[PDB]
């Protein structure tokens, strides 16, 4: 590691890890080895310069976007122009987006839709890659996915999308317990990101695995596994330039003794870049059913749902209406 | 001693500038703590913009270093705040009608503000020490830098440090490093910090433990009360304990009403 002459004191001084060196003071260096501030300064200067790190840039370069490439982010379309503008582009890569919401609020529908849009070419708002869907709860709704795929190929007027085999690039994993989920995220998922060009990670649901243990030794273990899984998710999102999306059940009735609070606590929240919440409303929207060669036949009711930005570095605390139908999740024009 | 060591960086909230003593002070460490979404990154972006306000508008007219350890620095958001700051200065130049202000607006653009924000991305705590140690070489080459943001100081250290005493001297080594940078280069050091719980009704406290926060001159806690944001003056040289309301708009940090808001609270004594 660099020059051996100054080394004669630090190899003998029980400190050869580059990170540990940069913590203590130059006079404390003199305390451990018989070296001068001239050497103590030059020792820590070379160590700090040795550590590889993304280089300096300016916000103007990020805007242009003409700095280090690993600082650029990409937008994954939601498939709907109205939701995309609400999110100022859609799902951001190198971020952890949390989608919380009550039961049957559309969280799974939205995530399945992103498993389709991620495979579109970049010109159409995709990332040109597959998706891994980690299930901890029910069986995957394959019948519903195949319906959305067929509706997408039917409504797309470009052969480029029709010749995509969506089902072949969506990899479903099942994690039964918290420790297994950590193995899947830390060991299984990176293989998919490197070898099968997966461009989207979905976990549904991280909160469900926090089911019922209630041993403090496990509770320390439950929180220790959270930080590791959440940290690994962020590390993969940055390293492979992909969005990481976690579904979470918002725990309403206990915290609010219609207002709501997400489940996993503040330690989890500190990892979330963008947190969205989906809710159901009582209101319904009349929509005409028309099919394809057959024509408008009558009106049916769709449930009106809300999407809210609880926090995000770049979005206001806004709300937007949306629906779920055969095609999937569709925004509603304001307001 | 000199006139630069007593300047302050405005937050665009005058209520906030009150409890801060006129702004975020140069040569000191200011710490911003709060739950997610309360505005730690928003205030960091605002200050990175506000430090560049030209002197003919009452600004420090410096540049900023933004050290992002979380990755929440979305430049599209900074463009919002930069645009609003330029529009505010353009308004002043039009009302006051001074020729120097009209000359400043020739070169005061949203893009120039973005160019005054030097951006560093750290992924682990080891990259942060490596950057802090190489900062003097960088600051000597950019002496116009008057603000260093670390957003956040807490995130790289939330790992399961086996020796928490090692984490303590890591944090104190940095706290001493930032104090030295603040005085030696006469710039403001803004540290953002996360909140955590304590079990031994669980309540929130600033992260990094009781050994952290001694080297910080000012410590703020941003928090929600009803549907309103507030800044509680946790630590200050005045020793007063004040809460002021503020808000976050498309323009950035602003006062909640033009103008409104005041409470009293204090300590012994
Ligand atoms: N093809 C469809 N057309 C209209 N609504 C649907 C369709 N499929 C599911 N839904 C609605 O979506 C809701 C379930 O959404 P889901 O993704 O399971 O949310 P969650 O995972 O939060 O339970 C149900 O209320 C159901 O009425
Ligand atoms: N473009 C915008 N317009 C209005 N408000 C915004 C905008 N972007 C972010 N905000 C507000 O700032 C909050 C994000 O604050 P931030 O500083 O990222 O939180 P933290 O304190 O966790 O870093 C959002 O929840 C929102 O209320
Ligand atoms: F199907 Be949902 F995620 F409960
Ligand atoms: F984006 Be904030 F710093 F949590």
């Amino acid at each position: 590691d660099l020059n051996p002459r100054i080394i004669y004191s630090i190899k003998k001084a029980h400190l050869h890890d580059y990170g540990t060196i940069l913590s203590l003071s130059a006079a404390d260096i003199q305390r451990m080895t018989r070296l001068s501030a001239s050497d103590v300064h030059q020792l820590q200067k070379t160590v700090a310069e040795r550590i590889r790190r993304t280089p300096h840039t300016t916000a103007f370069h990020l805007h242009r976007r003409s700095g280090p490439a690993e600082l650029n982010r990409d937008h994954l379309t939601t498939g709907c122009q109205q939701l995309d503008s609400f999110l100022r582009g859609g799902i951001l890569t190198r971020t952890l987006t949390e989608i919380a919401g009550e039961s049957a609020s559309g969280k799974t529908q939205l995530c399945m839709q992103l498993c389709l849009t991620v495979q579109l070419p970049e010109q159409m708002g995709g990332l040109g890659g597959g998706a891994v869907y980690i299930c901890t709860e029910d069986v995957f709704p394959n019948k519903r996915l195949v319906q959305m795929i067929s509706q997408l190929k039917q409504r797309a007027h470009d052969v480029k999308v029709k010749d995509i085999c969506f089902t072949d690039n969506i990899f479903i994993e099942h994690a039964a317990e918290l420790d297994d989920l950590h193995y899947c995220v830390s060991k299984k998922v990176p293989v998919l990101l490197a070898q099968r060009h997966v461009k989207l990670i979905i976990i549904d649901s991280i909160a469900a695995l926090f089911r019922c243990e209630h041993d403090s030794q496990s509770l320390q273990e439950r929180a220790r596994l959270m930080q590791l899984i959440a940290s690994k998710l962020l590390q993969l999102a940055n390293q492979f330039n992909v969005p990481a999306i976690c579904v979470n059940q918002v725990s309403d009735v206990v915290e609010q003794h219609r207002k709501v609070i997400p489940t996993l606590g503040i330690s989890w929240a500190n990892h979330v870049t963008v947190r969205l919440m989906l809710m159901r409303t009582n209101y319904k929207l009349p929509v005409q059913q028309k099919n394809i060669e057959g024509d408008v036949i009558g009106s049916l009711d769709v449930q009106i749902r809300t999407m809210e930005v609880l926090f995000a570095p770049h979005l206001p605390n806004s709300l937007c209406r949306f629906i779920v139908d055969q095609d999937g999740v569709k925004g509603l024009p304001a307001k | 001693k000199d006139e630069r060591s007593q300047l302050s960086i405005v937050t665009f909230s005058e209520q906030l500038d009150q409890i801060l003593g006129g702004g975020v002070p140069l040569t000191k460490i200011t710490e911003i703590c709060g739950a997610p979404g309360v505005g730690k990154t928003q205030l960091s972006m605002q200050l990175s913009v506000d430090v560049q306000i030209p002197k003919c508008f009452g600004g420090v007219e410096g540049q900023a270093i933004y050290i992002d350890t979380e990755g929440s620095f979305i430049v599209d958001r900074v463009v919002d705040i930069a645009t609003a700051t330029v529009q505010h200065c353009q308004h002043i130049a039009s009302i006051e009608n001074n020729a120097e202000q009209a000359d400043s607006m020739q070169s005061l653009t949203m893009e120039s503000i973005l160019e005054g924000i030097h951006y560093f991305r750290c992924h682990d705590y080891v990259q942060l020490l490596a950057l802090v140690h190489t900062l003097p070489d960088f600051l000597k080459q950019h002496p116009q830098i008057c603000l260093i943001v670390v957003d956040s100081i807490a995130f790289p250290f939330r790992h399961h440090f086996e020796d928490y005493a090692l984490r303590t001297r890591l944090l104190n080594g940095l706290a001493q490093s930032f104090i030295k940078l603040a005085v030696d280069f006469k710039l403001a050091v803004l540290l953002t910090n996360q909140m955590t719980t304590k079990i031994s009704t669980s309540h929130l406290i600033p992260a990094l433990g009781e050994s952290w926060g001694h080297s910080s001159t000012i410590r703020l806690i941003l928090y929600w009360q009803e549907k309103s944001r507030y800044a509680l003056l946790y630590k200050s040289p005045s020793h007063k304990q004040i809460s002021v309301p503020f808000q976050i708009t498309t323009a950035g940090i602003r006062d909640v009403c033009p103008t409104s808001g005041d409470l009293i609270s204090m300590d012994v004594g």
